[PDB]
């Protein structure tokens, strides 16, 4: 419930060897959540 | 039919003559088995997608109905079925006024009667796979089912 905060933060994968984990999660769950709810939840912009 | 096949497979040793004959049966009737398995998994994934929140937000009418074009584009955004599968689902779905579809009834129409035959096919495939190991053709049937 407290890790919910860093879902949408742009500095989520900092201090961690993987920085594209957000993109990988987006790629594997866009087919389920329309990619827009994933963008909103994990705090990216698709066009950006 | 699947009950007869299971009864024939009963009492069969690993890599038995009857088991090999049934595998040759399956590779002879590959296309038919693929169509049947595709039917079952297509309606299973259809029931899963009907309950998905993406399809829920695609649904807009307050009368619990999804349009034909909205239905097609929702399954396109899910990107789980191929195009002919989308057309087949559209054909199977009921067409009300202005091509209006009841997703709940469409999902729950073919799941109760097909449950028993799907379970029996699963039993047959599991029995065949666990009694005939190292079989690429039966592995292909497992991947399809």
């Amino acid at each position: 419930q407290w890790d919910r905060l860093v879902l949408n933060t742009p500095s989520f994968p900092s201090n961690y060897w993987d920085k594209f984990v957000k993109r990988k999660v987006l790629d594997k769950h866009g087919d389920i959540f329309g990619r827009e709810r994933i963008a909103e939840l994990l705090g990216m912009d698709l066009a950006s | 039919m699947v009950v007869m096949l299971l009864s024939l497979l009963e009492g069969n040793v690993v890599n038995g003559m009857i088991a090999r004959q049934m595998v040759d049966m399956l590779v002879e009737s590959s296309s038919n088995v693929e169509m049947i398995l595709k039917f079952f998994d297509m309606f299973l994934k259809l029931k899963d997608i009907v309950g998905s929140e993406a399809f829920q937000d695609y649904v807009t009418d307050p009368r619990g109905l999804i349009s034909k074009k909205d239905f097609q584009k929702a399954m396109d955004s899910q990107k789980q079925f191929t195009g002919p599968e989308i057309q087949f689902l559209l054909s199977c779905s009921e067409a009300d006024e202005n091509e209006m579809i009841n997703f709940e009834e469409f999902a729950n129409r073919f799941q109760e009667p097909a449950r028993d035959i799907g379970f029996n096919v699963a039993v047959l495939l599991t029995n065949l796979s666990e009694h005939v190991p190292h079989d690429p053709r039966l592995r292909n049937f497992l991947e399809l089912a």
